[PDB]
């Protein structure tokens, strides 16, 4: 909402949503993490999941 | 021309319509609205 | 087996990947390990057509 509120040619990649209560979970996030390309990434996990 | 446009096009589909002009008589884009922190539509697709 | 490992634990069987390797690397076309891609290409001598 207020990304595109500031009607600035902003530059969102990709957002994520993570598993970790199955082990292939973490291995079908590989497949984005294969994405990753831009320098800032903005983190929303626990500390045990950080 | 948009008058006769639209009853030639009421001619061949046989619609019903009513015609007015629009208050402020502009365009309309993305613009601040009223120096707030949005930038929205006016005019014609303003309140389209 | 090792490097085909690691490519699909990766990911590197995705579209366009395509994959060029001589005689050597491949071994014998008969035996085929169950680490090989599908789409897998390789180049070696005429075992077919020239007896
Ligand atoms: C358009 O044609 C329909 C179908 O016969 C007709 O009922 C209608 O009167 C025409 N236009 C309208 C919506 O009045
Ligand atoms: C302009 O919009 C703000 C809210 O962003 C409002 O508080 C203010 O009263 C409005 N003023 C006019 C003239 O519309």
């Amino acid at each position: 909402s207020t990304i595109e509120n500031s009607f600035v040619g902003w530059e969102l990649e990709e957002v994520l949503l993570l598993d970790m209560s199955l082990d292939d979970g973490d291995s079908k996030i590989q497949n984005q993490l294969k994405k990753l390309q831009s320098p800032i990434i903005l983190l929303y996990c626990t500390k045990e999941e950080a | 021309f948009c008058i006769d446009l639209l009853i030639k096009l009421a001619r061949t589909m046989n619609f019903t319509y009513e015609v007015h002009l629009v208050a402020d008589g502009k365009f309309g884009t993305q613009e601040r609205v009223n120096n707030s922190n949005k930038k929205e539509w006016n005019g014609m697709m303003g309140e389209l | 087996t090792y490097i085909f490992e690691v490519a699909n634990s990766v990911g590197l069987t995705g579209y366009g990947y395509t994959w060029i390797v001589p005689s050597l690397v491949a071994g014998d076309t008969d035996t085929v390990p169950s680490e090989f891609p599908t789409g897998l290409i390789s180049v070696s001598y005429d075992e077919w057509d020239y007896g």
